[PDB]
Parts: structure tokens; C-alpha cells; sequence
């Protein structure tokens, strides 16, 4: 018994586990098995592990990274099926509320981030003279220092990438209206939410159709289960630009 | 950017697309001419693919200049794969640029298999793009070669 | 309403649809297309059924989208 | 009290003379015994005399508004206030955490939508003073503190008894 | 109603040269809600339209009307009914708000956030020509 043939029989015996959907079993609830299955045998203190448990831990809205298929099929081809598996696209993009959760550390620089921000402005965002319904991505950085994350703001502003954060003064208290209308406003590039409560804040004051891309290394940050979550692991930054 | 066009009315099977800045004028020279191939998205991962029938190109004594392309979809383009049919509609603005050479190589690699690929040409507008035709079905469905007199109809017999 | 299309010119056999809206862009893509049937009615009660023959979806600076569609009425729904 | 007040705005102002786009420079004394209800009402004077944003003209002007001698916790809720009842400013500072850009005072001087610009404090008037290339004039208003001016610039210094007077001479 | 007209005919622009029209909000107290609602029919009927929040019978108040009626060309003004609708729709108003206040015996209480002028009268005739 080979992997190929053990490919598919693993696959298909989770689809009918959760009763999900297709292009779930593949990556959504089979990589996520994979990686806690390798947490407890690779554990020498604990092997034995009922499988009442195992059910509930990996049904999470979260898409973990293993590292044994990103050596198989490389890094061309393992960001190329999660492409496909969440960020499917039309060729009519509709104008909704993408925000767009981002991890800032302080092992990637500026210049590994800045051109992950123009590849998410310029492939979600319709700032044409033409349109009617103008839109453009939300962006959020989190785990960084204050002094880093303004320091990113800073040079993105230089090489005119303008964008709002609902702060439109020195000392202004945080509005969320001027995140709103940026949004509609073609000459506002993207949307840059500062923290977690300016995040909560301007979902609130959205009524169109919200969605949520988390691409992360590390850390999570729990966002209401009833908006529309894509959650994925990364080793580093270069990979979040490859994905969206 | 160097090239700013995008689609300004759509039809069944035929754009209208308006070129807006054509900062880099060697855009405009090859990628923009009849037979050439544009991407009409607003992605990088999903497009339409398109035939430039024709263009008109209008200056005056203050407006701006007047760059107009008809083009026609021929097909869709998903994650590098080519899929043919002109069923899929764009709705407008959509951001226009030459497409690069991969969806052009993409456009004949894919609906002929690589056991039944005979080359025997390339591209007009891009040479770096080699066409090969479907051996089996250029064979079967018998040949028609044309041409006026001096115009290389015989070497195109013998090259094949 | 994630449609609102509405007829604005009537011949004994042809029909000029505007659409005003277009919030769902999945509507336009494979049930505004040519040769779909689009419902012409003021109730749910009694219709006029059509075949979509053409379509433009004409865009410039400042005034609104412009989608027009042509078709013709082919029967009625009752 | 009537005869002081026309003394002073027909010697130094002269409002319906100067029409021209130029950008005028306004210093106001703020201090923490005049509230933040008199400060509201001499700057919408300041912002429908002294600039022009109606869609007719070609050459729109918005004036400068600099304030000193308050905190800064009343500085900022008078431009919290400022902001909320539709009189849109810039100060330099498009986001949280940025530098001081006086291009955004350049471009909100010609802007239709921006009513005037806001200074915050000394050295981010020093810092656009050698950003705008047109002809600039300081108009400053004090009660008891005078601020300094750089001597190449078209200054008036004129004395008040307090802020109420202000919006009259304006 | 002669110094309601003459309120509405000074202190408002409802014009279709502008683009940013404006209507005076008009507040009452001191009176019964008798003679109150009498003055709001009279003046309905001489096609003075205006609001008050209250669109439709048994509403809760709704500021938001107030709002779009200060905007409107067809709402001539804008009526408060009492103190308690006044508040409503001060916190609703974002734009600058101005108190004038015109009392002969009692004077309401304002909020010290907004430029008021209080104005002392003999009787309700002198309002007319001050405004
Ligand atoms: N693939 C090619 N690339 C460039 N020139 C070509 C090619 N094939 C033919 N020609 C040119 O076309 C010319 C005409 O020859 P040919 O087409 O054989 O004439 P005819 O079709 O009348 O027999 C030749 O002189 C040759 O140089
Ligand atoms: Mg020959």
C-alpha cells in the first residue's frame, strides 16, 4: 500500500465524517487532521488519544501549516491549490467589504510587507473614474510595536498610496465614518485599521456584504464566526503575496 | 503605469476599450495592434482574453487623446489554464493590459495534448510564443493553402 | 433587491430593458445573458416571458451605468 | 465699546479689499478662560470671510488657522468638535502615528472640500511657512501673549480684551 | 404665525439655484397643548409644510425626520414639540446649531455647548421685525 492509493481513502472517509462540502476535505479538515495527528505522535509523554476529542479540535475555522507537503510539492505548487481552495475569484470582483487580517513581527521588515499591500490593492480594489461602485480592500496589522507598524504607514504614504485609518487629525478620536466613505472613494487606495477595537468598531458600521482574509504565522485573533473567515497559516510574509 | 486601458462597454461578443494614458509607446506598437491579445480583469488570476478587431486612434486641439480598442473575448483564463467560449460577460470598467506570454502560450497548449502538438510556426505579433496545431485533426480535415503569388505558399508547403 | 431591471420602451415585438441596480453581479453573468427568459410583469400573477436577443453595459465619467437590454416577448404567463 | 470695535477692523483688516488666493495666516490666542463656544464661533467667521470654495472660481484659497498658550487637551476637542460639525480640516497629520506633511496643507489650501487648514503648534508653522511658495500674511490675534513672527513676512499684531471681540473684527 | 412666517421667510433658502438649502427649526413652550396644536393645523393648512418627527399617528419620535426636512425644499421648517424632543434632536444635528431664544416672562434652560442669544420682549408682537 503506496501514498497515492492511501491519497484518496483518507480523503473521502473525513468527507463523510463532517458531511462538509468538496474542496473542504482537501485542505480545510484533511491538513488540519494531518499536523495534530504528528502534535500527539511526536509526543513522548502522550500517544493514546480517543477520537471523541480529535473531532471537535480540528473543527475550527482555521487552515494550518504542515511542513512535510510544502517540501513534497514546493512552495510553487502548495500556495497554487491554496489559491484555489479559498481565494476563488470571478471575473467580475462585487464590491464587499474585504478586510484583510495581516501578522506583523519583527523578523520581516518593511519591504517584505509593503509589496504584500500592493498586491492586495491592486488585485481587490476598483478605483476606475468610470465605476459607480467603487471599493477597496481594509487592511490590519497585528503582534507589532507601534513604532513599527507606524513606521510601514509612513513610507506607504510617500510613493502615493493614499489610505484612511479613521484618524483624519492629530489627536482625533477614532471614526469609523471616514473608513466608511474611503471605502466608496476612488481616490482612497485601501483602508488601514490600526488595532482590535478600531477593528470591532467598523464592523458594525457596515451593512454591505463583509468578509474576513486572515493570513497569519503565529498568532490568531478571534473574529465573529458569523462573518465570512478565511484563515491560513504561512511560514513567513513573502507567501501571503503569492496567495491573494 | 505604462499602459491604462480599460473596458467602457461591453457587447455579446465584442469590448469597446479605452486606453486612457499609454505612457510606454511600445505598448502600443506590438501588443496593441489587430490579431493581439489583451487581459480584461481586474485580478491576477482570472480573466477574459481578447482579439483586438479593430481600433481608432483620435487627437485633437485640447481633449485628450482618443485611443479606442474593439475587442472581441475568445476565451477565459483561470489560474494559467485557458478555457475557450466567449459565454462569460465582463462587466465594466475592467482593467485592460496586453496579456503577458504565459496565457498566450496557455492558450494553445492546453486544448491540444502534448503527444498531439506539431509545430510548424510561431506567432506574428510575438515570435517568443510558438503555435503548434492539433497534428491529428490538421491532417484528417484535409489542408487549403493560400496565397497570392510570391507570397510564400509553397515554402509554408514544404516547411510542413 | 439584488435585481431591477424594468422595461422602458415597447414594440409589437421587441423590448428595451434598463437596469437600474445590478447589486448581484452573479445575475448578469448567467441570467442576463443572450437567450435567457426574463420575466416582464408588474405582479406575481400574470407575466410576459421574453427571450434576451442583445445586451450593453455602457460606462462613462460621472453619469450612472448604463445597461440596456433588448428583447423580445415570447409568450404569457398566467 | 461699539466705537472700539470699528477702529480696529477698518484700520488692519480691510476685508472686502483683499479678494486674492493668498495664503493668509491666522494666530489666535487660546487660553483656558475662554471656552471652547467662542473659539467655534470666530473660526466659522475666520473660514466664511477669509476663503473663497465656491465651484464658480478657478483659483480657491482656504485660510490658517494656528493656535498657542492652551493645552492640548482642549486643543484637540476643539478639533474633535471642529471636525464633527461638517468643517473639514487638515493639520499635516493624514494618519495616526505620521509625520508632519506640509503637502497636505499645500494641496488643502487649493482643495474646495477642505474649509481652511488647522496648525498645531509652532515648529509645524515654521516647517509649511517654507513650503508654500505664494505670497503669505499673518493676521495674529493675542490677548496677552504675542507670538513671534519671522521679519521677511507680512505681519499685523492687533490687541484685544478678550476672544469675544475677535469674530467682529474678522 | 406672523412671526413664523417671517422666521421662515428670513432664515431659510429653499431655493432651486442652491445646492445647500437650509429650514429654521421653530420650538414653543410656555402654552398648552391645546392652542399649540391649533397654530400647528392653522398652519398646515396654508400650505406651511413642515415636521416634527411624528410622520405618521402613535410614532415614537424620529429625528432622522428633522434631518432631511432641513435639507428639504418642500419643508418650509422644522416644529419641536417640547423640551424633550429638542435634546432628541440636538444630538442628532451634527452640523453648528444655533439657539435664539425670544421670551417675555420665562426663559428655557439651553445647553452651555451652543452659541444662544436670549432676547427679551414686551410681547410676542415686537418678535416680527427683530428677526
Ligand atoms: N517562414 C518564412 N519566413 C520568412 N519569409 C518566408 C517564409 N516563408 C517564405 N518566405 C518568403 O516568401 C517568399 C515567396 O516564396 P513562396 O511563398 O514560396 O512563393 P509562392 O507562394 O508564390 O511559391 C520567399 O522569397 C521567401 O523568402
Ligand atoms: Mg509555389
Amino acid at each position: 500500500k503506496s501514498f497515492d492509493d492511501q491519497k484518496k481513502e483518507t480523503i473521502q472517509i473525513i468527507k463523510n465524517h463532517f458531511q462538509c462540502e468538496d474542496y473542504e476535505a482537501e485542505h480545510y479538515l484533511y491538513s488540519n487532521a494531518f499536523r495534530k495527528t504528528y502534535d500527539i505522535s511526536c509526543n513522548k509523554k502522550d500517544r493514546r488519544i480517543k477520537k471523541s476529542d480529535f473531532v471537535e479540535s480540528i473543527n475550527k475555522s482555521k487552515v494550518l501549516f504542515n511542513i512535510w507537503f510544502y517540501q513534497y510539492e514546493g512552495r510553487k505548487e502548495y500556495l497554487r491549490k491554496l489559491k484555489e481552495s479559498f481565494i476563488r475569484r470571478s471575473v467580475n470582483t462585487s464590491p464587499y467589504a474585504r478586510f484583510f487580517i495581516l501578522e506583523f513581527q519583527d523578523k520581516t521588515d518593511i519591504k517584505t510587507v509593503k509589496d504584500c499591500i500592493y498586491k492586495i490593492q491592486s488585485n481587490w480594489s476598483n478605483l476606475s473614474k468610470r465605476t459607480d461602485r467603487p471599493y477597496s480592500p481594509f487592511l490590519l496589522f497585528h503582534g507589532t510595536s507601534d513604532a513599527n507598524l507606524y513606521e510601514l504607514k509612513n513610507q506607504l504614504f510617500n510613493e502615493d498610496l493614499i489610505f484612511t485609518d479613521g484618524y483624519p487629525f492629530k489627536g482625533s478620536v477614532f471614526t469609523p465614518k471616514m473608513l466608511i466613505e474611503g471605502f466608496s472613494n476612488k481616490e482612497i487606495h485601501f483602508q488601514f485599521i490600526n488595532d482590535i477595537d478600531d477593528f470591532n468598531e467598523t464592523l458594525n458600521s457596515i451593512n454591505i456584504r463583509k468578509e474576513v482574509y486572515q493570513f497569519y504565522t503565529e498568532n490568531c485573533l478571534d473574529i465573529p464566526s458569523q462573518l465570512p473567515q478565511v484563515n491560513i497559516q504561512v511560514k513567513d510574509f513573502a507567501d501571503i503575496k503569492e496567495i491573494v | 503605469n505604462d499602459i491604462n486601458a480599460e473596458v467602457v462597454s461591453v457587447s455579446p461578443n465584442k469590448l469597446k476599450i479605452s486606453v486612457d494614458d499609454l505612457e510606454e509607446f511600445k505598448i502600443a506598437e506590438e501588443k496593441l495592434g489587430v490579431g493581439s491579445y489583451l487581459r480584461v480583469s481586474d485580478n491576477q488570476d482570472v480573466a477574459l482574453l481578447a482579439i483586438i478587431d479593430n481600433f481608432s486612434i483620435e487627437v485633437k486641439e485640447s481633449q485628450k487623446q482618443k485611443y479606442m480598442i474593439e475587442a472581441s473575448p475568445i476565451g477565459l483564463v483561470k489560474n494559467g489554464k485557458f478555457y475557450r467560449g466567449g459565454d462569460s460577460l465582463a462587466l465594466p470598467p475592467k482593467k485592460v493590459e496586453p496579456a503577458k506570454l504565459d496565457e498566450i502560450i496557455s492558450i494553445y497548449s492546453d486544448s491540444i495534448d502534448i503527444n498531439d502538438r506539431f509545430t510548424f510556426s510561431s506567432l506574428s505579433l510575438n515570435t517568443k510564443v510558438s503555435v503548434p496545431v492539433n497534428g491529428n485533426r490538421f491532417f484528417n480535415k484535409h489542408i487549403a493553402i493560400v496565397g497570392s503569388t510570391g507570397s510564400g505558399k509553397s515554402h509554408t508547403v514544404a516547411k510542413i
